[PDB]
C-alpha cells in the first residue's frame, strides 16, 4: 500500500487536524459528511422558504378594519360582492 | 383658503455658509435644501432635463453631499483624536516580518439588512514563514511533511486556515493552538521516524 | 453670534493593553455603479489622507452575472429575456495603520457607506510568537 | 456688594460632604427611584435637532448597529471555547474504547467536531442521543456480539 | 532594535458619532429637524409647529397601541443582534394562582386593581407573602393612589382619596419598615 | 392565508421536517455506514420508515412565495420567472438589468 | 409585441412620469433601480427577504397613503437603517401626513426589526415627463 513511515505521518497529522484517525471507506465517510453538514431541512432556506403569509394577511386586514390601510383589492371585491348579493347571487348554507 | 406652501429655504440660503451644518448625516436629496440647480433625466426632443422639483432620479442617486470635501477635512479633523500613531521602527516589511513573523488574516463583511450574520466572517488564516521559527533540519521536513499542501515551498510560508469553531475568537485560539502542537510535535521524535 | 461658547469634547481613554497592529487592510468594496464606487474611493481617499494612513487604490475585474427566462408566459419557448447583475469592484489596500486607527477609519468610512454598496474588509494583524512556541514542551 | 455664599447659616448640618452613598443594590428596586429617574430623563430630554444625534439615540437604544461592523456582535456561541467545540472525545465516557461502536462514535465525533453550526449544547446532545439509543438496543448489539452494557 | 507598541485608545461606541457632531451646528435656515424638510410640511406657526408634533405622537402612539394590541403579529424576530425596545411589550399578568408570584407579577405590572385583589385573595387563604412584597404594594397604591395606570386604551385640590386600599393595607399590614413608612 | 392549498401543504412539510430533522438525521447516519452490524442497521431502517412520510425533505417543494408556481423558480430570489420578471421590469429589484452584450 | 412595463401611446393625452415613460430596457440606461440593496450583489445573502420586504413596503405605503404618493417608492437599505422616500401630492393635511409618518415608521420599525424612517418630498401634482 504506502510506506509505513508516510502512513504514520499521515495518521499523525490526521490526528493534529482532528480527521479520521483510522481507515475508513466512503460509505462511513458519508456519516462524518453528514454530521459535518447541517441538515437540509434546518437550512435558513429550507424551513424559512415562504414568508408568513398568515402574518402579513392578518396584520393587513386588522389595520384595514382599523381604517389605517385602504386594501383596493378588498374593497373591489367587497362591492363586487354587494353588487352580487344585490342580484340575488349568494352562498348557499353549509350542510343544508 | 387651502393651505399655501412656503417658498424653499434654498432661497434663504447664503452663498458664504457653512454647508456641512445643511446636511450633517447622509439623507436623501431634497430640492428645497440643495441651493444648486441640478437637472437630471433624459431629456425629450427639444427639451432639456427635468428640474430638480420631483425628479424622481435625483431621489434615486445615493449622494454624496454630506461627504463635501470641507465636511471630510472637518470631520477628519475631529477624528484625528481617536487614531494612534504606527510604530516608527518598522517602517518596512522586512522588519515587520522581523519583529511579527506571525499574520492573522480575518475577513468582515457588511451588507444591508437586518441581520449582521454572515458565517464567512467566521475564517482566521495564519500565515508565518518557517524561517522565522526556531527549527531544525529534522524539525522543518517533519513539520513540513506534517503539514502537507498548508506550506508552499516557494514562499517558505506556513498557512492554516481556520473555520471548525462557530467564532471569530474560538478559530483565532484554534489556529494557535495547531500552530503550537505542530511545532511541539515537529520537534518531537517518534519510533516510526527511522525507517524512512 | 449663535455659536456654541463651548463644545465638550468626546471621552477617549487610553487602555494599558497594547494596541493591535495591521499590517494591511483591504477594504473591497462592492457596487452595481461604477459612479458611485468612484465617488467613495474618492471620499475614502481624502478621509485616508486626512488622517495621514498609507493607501492604494485598484479596481478587480468586474463580474457579470446572467441568467434567461422565458418571455411569454404559457408557451413561447423560442423567444426568452436575459437579465444581468453586474458586481463592480474596489479595493482600497491600507498599510501600517494601527487598531485605534483601523477601527475609527472603518467606523467613518461604514457609516457613509452608500446604499447599494457592500463592503468586504479583510485585517491582515500581525502577531508575535506564542509564549509556548519559542521552546519546546 | 458682598459674596453672599459665605457668612451666617443655618448651622443645623454638619460639613458633611458624603451623601447616603452607601451599596444598597441588593434590595428589590423600588418603584419610588425608578419613576424619579424618569424624571430626570424628563429634565435631561429634548427632541433631536440634527440627524447625528439621532443616530446616537438610535445607537443607544440598541436600534441602530454597531460601527465598525462586527459580523459576530451579539453573538458568543453560548459562551464556548474552541477546545469544547473540536474535542468532543471527552463526552465518549459509557461508550467502549474500541470496537464498531467506538469506531462509528469517533466519526460521528469528527463530524460535529467539523461542525461550525451547531452549538456545543446540539453536539452534546447528538451523543447523548446515540448512547441511549445504543443503550436501548443492548439486546441487539449483545446477539450480534459486540461489546456493550 | 526595540519597536515602541502604542496603547490601545477606547471609547463608548457612540464616540465617533458625538465627535461628528461636534463638527456641524444648527442650520439657520431650518425648521427643527423632528418636522420634514419639506416646504409644504415645514410648520409656519408656533401652533402649527406643537400641531405637527403631537400629530407625529398621536401617530406613534396609534402604531404601538397596534404593536400591543396584536403583539403575535411582531413576534418574529429577524434583527441580528437582537434589538430587544423593537419588540411587542406586556402589561397583563398571567400567572393565576393565589400566591406570591402573581402578586408579585401584578405588582410589577402596576395592574393595581388585580394586585389589590390578589392580596386581599393571598390574605383569606393565609399563604406566604414576603415584607418587602407588601412594602412594593404600598408603594404602587400610595404612587398612583389607587388609579389605574392609563395604557393605550382598553389639578387643584387633593388628589388623594379618604377611603382607599392603601390605607386599609397599611393598617393589616403584619409588620412595618422605615422604607414602609 | 397562503396563495393555495399547494403551498399550505409545502408549509406543513417544511415545518415537519424542520421538526424530524435530527431524528432524521441520526437514524440515516446509523444507516450510512458500514461498520455497525447489520441488524441495527435493519431495525434503523424499520425505525425511520415508521417516521412520518410528510417529514422526508424530498417531498419539499420550491414554490415560488408570492404564487405558488411549482416550476421556474429562481432560487436566489425564490419567485417565479413571471413575477420575477415583472418586479425587475419595473426596476423595484436593485442591481438586476436587461441583458445585453 | 413587448407588452412589459411599457405605455401605449394612443392619442398624446395621458400623461406619464419619468418612470413610466421608460420601457424595461432602459433601467441601466435612463432610470435607476427604485430599490437599492446589497443582497443581489455577488457573493450577497438573503436577497429573496429584501425583495419580499420591498413588495411589503410598497404594498404597504400605497394603502397608507391612498391617492396621496405621485410616484413609485425609493428603498434605501444602510447597515440595519431602511430609508423610504416617497414623492407625495400636497392634498392631504399636513396633521394627517404627519400622523401618517410617525404610524408608519413606528409600525414599520416593529415589524421588521430595523430603524425605517420615511422622508416625503412633496409636489403640487403628478410631474408629466412626456405625453401619450
Amino acid at each position: 500500500s504506502l510506506s509505513e513511515y508516510a502512513f504514520r505521518m499521515s495518521r499523525l497529522s490526521a490526528r493534529l487536524f482532528g480527521e479520521v484517525t483510522r481507515p475508513t471507506n466512503s460509505k462511513s465517510m458519508k456519516v462524518v459528511k453528514l454530521f459535518s453538514e447541517l441538515p437540509l431541512a434546518k437550512k435558513k432556506e429550507t424551513y424559512d422558504w415562504y414568508p408568513n403569509h398568515h402574518t402579513y394577511a392578518e396584520l393587513m386586514q386588522t389595520l384595514r378594519f382599523l381604517g389605517l390601510y385602504r386594501d383596493e383589492h378588498q374593497d373591489f371585491m367587497d362591492e363586487q360582492k354587494r353588487l352580487k348579493k344585490l342580484r340575488g347571487k349568494e352562498k348557499p348554507k353549509k350542510g343544508e | 383658503p387651502r393651505r399655501k406652501a412656503l417658498p424653499p429655504r434654498t432661497e434663504k440660503m447664503a452663498v458664504d455658509q457653512d454647508w456641512p451644518s445643511v446636511y450633517p448625516v447622509a439623507a436623501p436629496f431634497k430640492p428645497s435644501a440643495v441651493p444648486l440647480p441640478v437637472r437630471m433625466g433624459y431629456p425629450v426632443k427639444k427639451g432639456v432635463p427635468m428640474a430638480k422639483e420631483g425628479n424622481l432620479e435625483l431621489l434615486k442617486i445615493p449622494n454624496f453631499l454630506h461627504l463635501t470635501p470641507v465636511a471630510i477635512k472637518k470631520h477628519c479633523e475631529a477624528l484625528k483624536d481617536f487614531c494612534t500613531e504606527w510604530p516608527a521602527a518598522l517602517d518596512s516589511d522586512e522588519k515587520c516580518e522581523k519583529h511579527f513573523p506571525i499574520e492573522i488574516d480575518s475577513t468582515d463583511y457588511v451588507s444591508s439588512g437586518p441581520s449582521v450574520r454572515n458565517p464567512r466572517a467566521r475564517v482566521v488564516v495564519l500565515r508565518v514563514k518557517l524561517s522565522s521559527l526556531n527549527l531544525d533540519d529534522h524539525a522543518k521536513k517533519k513539520l513540513i511533511k506534517l503539514v502537507g499542501e498548508r506550506y508552499c515551498k516557494t514562499t517558505d510560508v506556513l498557512t492554516i486556515k481556520t473555520d471548525r469553531c462557530p467564532l471569530r475568537r474560538q478559530n483565532y485560539d484554534y489556529a494557535v493552538y495547531l500552530l503550537t502542537v505542530l511545532y511541539h510535535e515537529s520537534w518531537n521524535t517518534e519510533e516510526w521516524e527511522k525507517s524512512k | 453670534v449663535d455659536v456654541p461658547k463651548d463644545l465638550t469634547k468626546p471621552v477617549v481613554t487610553i487602555s494599558d493593553e497594547p494596541d493591535i497592529l495591521y499590517k494591511r487592510l483591504s477594504v473591497l468594496v462592492k457596487g452595481h455603479d461604477k459612479a458611485v464606487l468612484d465617488s467613495y474611493e474618492y471620499f475614502a481617499v481624502l478621509a485616508a489622507k486626512e488622517l495621514g494612513i498609507s493607501i492604494k487604490v485598484h479596481e478587480p475585474p468586474r463580474k457579470i452575472e446572467r441568467f434567461t427566462l422565458l418571455q411569454s408566459v404559457h408557451i413561447y419557448k423560442k423567444h426568452r429575456v436575459q437579465y444581468e447583475m453586474r458586481t463592480l469592484y474596489r479595493c482600497l489596500e491600507l498599510e501600517h495603520l494601527t487598531g485605534s486607527t483601523a477601527d475609527v477609519y472603518l467606523e467613518y468610512i461604514q457609516r457613509n457607506l452608500p446604499e447599494g454598496v457592500a463592503m468586504e474588509v479583510t485585517k491582515t494583524q500581525l502577531e508575535q510568537l506564542p509564549e509556548h512556541i519559542k521552546e519546546p514542551i | 456688594r458682598k459674596n453672599i455664599f459665605t457668612g451666617k447659616r443655618l448651622n443645623i448640618f454638619d460639613m458633611m460632604a458624603v451623601t447616603k452613598e452607601a451599596p444598597e443594590t441588593d434590595t428589590s428596586p423600588s418603584l419610588w427611584d425608578v419613576e424619579f429617574a424618569k424624571q430626570l430623563a424628563t429634565v435631561n430630554e429634548q427632541p433631536l435637532q440634527n440627524g447625528f444625534e439621532e443616530l446616537i439615540q438610535w445607537t443607544k437604544e440598541g436600534k441602530l448597529w454597531e460601527f465598525p461592523i462586527n459580523n459576530e456582535a451579539g453573538f458568543d456561541d453560548d459562551g464556548s471555547e474552541f477546545h469544547e467545540h473540536i474535542f468532543l472525545e471527552k463526552h465518549l465516557e459509557s461508550f467502549p474504547k474500541q470496537g464498531p461502536i467506538r469506531h462509528f462514535m469517533e466519526l460521528v465525533t469528527c463530524g460535529l467536531s467539523k461542525n461550525p453550526y451547531l452549538s456545543v449544547k446540539q453536539k452534546v446532545e447528538h451523543i447523548e442521543w446515540f448512547r441511549n439509543y445504543f443503550n436501548e438496543k443492548k439486546d441487539i448489539l449483545k446477539e450480534s456480539n459486540i461489546q456493550f452494557n | 532594535e526595540e519597536v515602541v507598541i502604542p496603547k490601545k485608545k477606547t471609547w463608548d461606541k457612540v464616540a465617533v458619532l458625538q465627535a461628528l457632531a461636534s463638527t456641524v451646528n444648527r442650520d439657520t435656515t431650518a425648521v427643527p429637524y423632528v418636522f420634514q424638510d419639506d416646504p409644504y410640511l415645514m410648520p409656519a406657526s408656533s401652533l402649527e409647529s406643537r400641531s405637527f408634533l403631537l400629530a407625529k405622537k398621536s401617530g406613534e402612539n396609534v402604531a404601538k397601541f397596534i404593536i400591543n394590541s396584536y403583539p403575535k403579529y411582531f413576534q418574529k424576530d429577524i434583527a441580528e443582534p437582537h434589538i430587544p425596545c423593537l419588540m411587542p411589550e406586556y402589561f397583563e399578568p398571567q400567572i393565576k394562582d393565589i400566591s406570591e408570584a402573581a402578586l408579585k407579577e401584578r405588582i410589577e405590572l402596576r395592574k393595581v386593581k388585580a394586585s389589590v385583589d390578589m392580596f386581599d385573595q393571598l390574605l383569606q387563604a393565609g399563604t406566604t407573602v414576603s415584607l418587602e412584597t407588601t412594602n412594593s404594594l404600598l408603594d404602587l397604591l400610595c404612587y398612583y393612589g389607587d388609579q389605574e395606570p392609563s395604557t393605550d386604551y382598553h389639578q387643584f385640590g387633593v388628589t388623594w382619596r379618604a377611603k382607599n386600599n392603601a390605607e386599609r393595607i397599611f393598617s393589616l399590614m403584619p409588620e412595618k419598615n422605615e422604607h414602609s413608612y | 392565508h397562503y396563495v393555495d392549498w399547494r403551498m399550505w401543504r409545502d408549509v406543513k412539510r417544511r415545518k415537519m421536517a424542520y421538526e424530524y430533522a435530527d431524528e432524521r438525521l441520526r437514524i440515516n447516519s446509523l444507516r450510512k455506514n458500514t461498520i455497525l452490524p447489520k441488524i441495527l442497521q435493519d431495525v434503523a431502517d424499520e425505525e425511520i420508515a415508521a417516521l412520518p412520510r410528510d417529514s422526508c425533505p424530498v417531498r419539499i417543494r420550491n414554490r415560488c412565495v408570492m404564487t405558488s408556481r411549482p416550476r421556474g423558480v429562481k432560487r436566489r430570489w425564490r419567485l417565479s420567472r413571471i413575477v420575477f420578471r415583472h418586479l425587475a421590469d419595473h426596476g423595484q429589484l436593485s442591481g438586476i438589468q436587461r441583458a445585453t452584450w | 409585441k413587448n407588452r412589459a412595463a411599457r405605455v401605449r401611446v394612443s392619442k398624446g393625452d395621458k400623461p406619464v412620469t419619468y418612470e413610466e415613460a421608460h420601457a424595461p430596457h432602459y433601467i441601466a440606461h435612463r432610470k435607476g433601480w427604485l430599490s437599492l440593496h446589497t443582497g443581489n450583489l455577488d457573493g450577497e445573502d438573503h436577497a429573496a427577504e429584501r425583495t419580499v420586504e420591498d413588495v411589503f413596503l410598497r404594498k404597504f405605503m400605497w394603502g397608507t397613503f391612498p391617492g396621496c404618493l405621485a410616484d413609485q417608492l425609493v428603498l434605501k437599505r444602510r447597515g440595519n437603517q431602511l430609508e423610504i422616500c416617497a414623492v407625495v401630492l400636497r392634498q392631504l393635511s399636513p396633521h394627517k401626513y404627519y400622523f401618517l409618518v410617525g404610524y408608519s415608521e413606528t409600525l414599520l420599525s416593529y415589524f421588521y426589526k430595523c430603524p425605517v424612517r420615511l422622508h416625503l418630498q412633496t409636489v403640487p401634482s403628478k410631474v408629466v415627463y412626456k405625453y401619450l
